[PDB]
C-alpha cells in the first residue's frame, strides 16, 4: 500500500514544559481556568481530524 | 363428453402445465443465480447491524 506521511523532526521542535507532575497538578485548575481557548481548540482539532498529524499547530 | 370437450379441455390442461414448467425452470434459474451472485431477496446471510456502533466521542480520539 501507500506510504506514510510523518512531519520531519524540525516540526516537532517546539519549546516543552519540562515541569514535573506535581508542578502540573498544583497548577492546573489555574492552567485550565486561564488556558482555556488554545487546549479546546486543540482537543476539538484533536477529536475531529482523528490523526496528531493535522493537531501539531 | 363429446371431442370438443375433451380436446378443449386437454388444451387448457396442456396450458397450465406447461405454464408451470416454464415457471420450475425460471425458478431453478432464479436461484443459481441468486446464490451464485447474492444479490436478491433470497440467500441474504445476515451481516451485523450498523446500529449497534456508538458514535459518541471515546476516551481516546484516534478511532
Amino acid at each position: 500500500p501507500g506510504i506514510v506521511e510523518l512531519p520531519s523532526l524540525e516540526d516537532l521542535k517546539v519549546q516543552e514544559v519540562k515541569v514535573s507532575s506535581s508542578v502540573l497538578k498544583a497548577a492546573a485548575h489555574h492552567y485550565g481556568a486561564q488556558c482555556d481557548k488554545p487546549n479546546k481548540e486543540f482537543m476539538l482539532c484533536r477529536w475531529e481530524e482523528k490523526d496528531p498529524r493535522r493537531c501539531l499547530e | 363428453d363429446a371431442p370438443e370437450k375433451n380436446y378443449e379441455r386437454t388444451m387448457a390442461i396442456l396450458q397450465i402445465e406447461s405454464e408451470k414448467a416454464e415457471l420450475r425452470l425460471k425458478e431453478l434459474e432464479v436461484r443459481r443465480l441468486m446464490r451464485a451472485k447474492g444479490d436478491g431477496p433470497w440467500f441474504q446471510y445476515p451481516t451485523i447491524d450498523k446500529a449497534l456502533i456508538d458514535h459518541s466521542p471515546k476516551a481516546t480520539p484516534d478511532n
